[PDB]
């Protein structure tokens, strides 16, 4: 199956920095990548989709890019409400598989 | 507006089959693909696969052919079977839509024998 | 707008069709060839009361709505006046919903016509991708 790595697998950051977030797959998935945000005892939350497709009612801080087999989460400006685990998702090729996720923490 | 409910048994036997409904309120599943993902301890998400609106699925070899994934129209529901479980089934399933913009609360189910 | 050839397999493969739930990149360039001749403003009626809309002649039956066909199940939630631009986004986003079926490609018939059992790759040859 196609292998989504996402390293770092922790990120700790301080409101306002900003942020991005890996995801490589083990072969090229060309824009096929969307990413999710799930925050503790909460349903995914889609956040981007075909690698850089905004969502409506999303944050505008949120922005995606990448193609092919490296892709990136970008977080302008990190709000605490942003902390919570990050999972990106390939739809190329089935069987859909995640990536083993980011956890974004404070310092 | 699309809402998304799982329901089921919350707790069930070393290989038994594990049913889940998942009941779709807003609009017509006749309108969308649908799926089955579920999340173990430790953070690691598994898409368990979906029904097309041709009623062709899709399932995820790790399940080893054990799923089942069906609709009824007239309940404006799909369905889960997962058949002979195990502990290593036990976990978080949510149902979402095929492209994953609406998500089910999640619900979970642990596999024990007692 | 009326894509080239290779204008479009660039555009494609930018949209990740390239080996998109096992079809290849030329697939999808023959397909828009003999479903609109590369045209993006393609529109054509049919005899069930539906109409196919794009580059890609997306159906108003069972993919986009365009509120004058019986029995629509609008699968891509999207209004079929929505898939003509010049911009080939929309169209692919639907593309891949309708390919993600078990019908695969068989859902465009002049692919199943005309490039089905072809050397597809032939299309997306001699280009700069």
């Amino acid at each position: 199956d196609i292998v989504l790595t996402q390293s770092p697998a922790t990120l700790s950051v301080t409101p306002g920095n900003s942020v991005s977030l890996s995801c490589r797959a083990s072969q090229s998935i060309g824009n096929n990548l969307h990413w999710y945000q799930q925050k503790s005892h909460e349903s995914p939350r889609l956040l981007i989709k075909a690698a850089s497709q905004s969502i409506s009612g999303i944050p505008s801080r949120f922005s995606g890019s990448g193609s092919g087999t490296d892709f990136t989460l970008s977080i302008n400006s990190v709000e605490t409400e942003d902390f919570g685990m990050y999972f990106c998702q390939q739809s190329n090729s089935w069987p859909y598989t995640f990536g083993g996720g980011t956890k974004l923490e404070i310092k | 507006d699309v809402q998304l409910q799982e329901s089921g048994p919350s707790l069930v036997k070393p290989s038994q089959t594990l049913s889940l409904t998942c009941s779709v309120t807003g609009d017509s599943i006749t309108s969308d693909y649908w799926s089955w993902i579920r999340k173990f301890p430790g953070n690691r998400l598994e898409y368990m696969g979906y029904v097309s609106y041709s009623g062709s699925t899709y399932y995820n070899p790790s399940l080893k052919s054990r799923i089942s994934i069906t609709r009824d129209t007239s309940k404006n529901q799909y369905y889960l079977d997962l058949n002979s479980v195990t502990t290593e089934d036990t976990a978080t399933y949510y149902c979402a839509n095929w492209d994953g913009d609406y998500w089910g609360q999640g619900t979970l189910v642990t596999v024990s024998a007692a | 707008k009326v894509f080239g050839r290779c204008e479009l397999a660039a555009a494609m493969k930018r949209h990740g069709l390239d080996n998109y739930r096992g079809y290849s990149l030329g697939n999808w360039v023959c397909a828009a060839k003999f479903e609109s001749n590369f045209n993006t403003q393609a529109t054509n009626r049919n005899t069930d009361g539906s109409t196919d809309y794009g580059i890609l002649q997306i159906n108003s039956r069972w993919w986009c709505n365009d509120g004058r066909t019986p029995g629509s199940r609008n699968l891509c939630n999207i209004p079929c006046s929505a898939l003509l631009s010049s911009d080939i986004t929309a169209s692919v986003n639907c593309a891949k919903k309708i390919v993600s079926d078990g019908n695969g490609m068989n859902a465009w018939v002049a692919w199943r016509n005309r490039c089905k059992g072809t050397d597809v790759q032939a299309w997306i040859r001699g280009c700069r991708l």
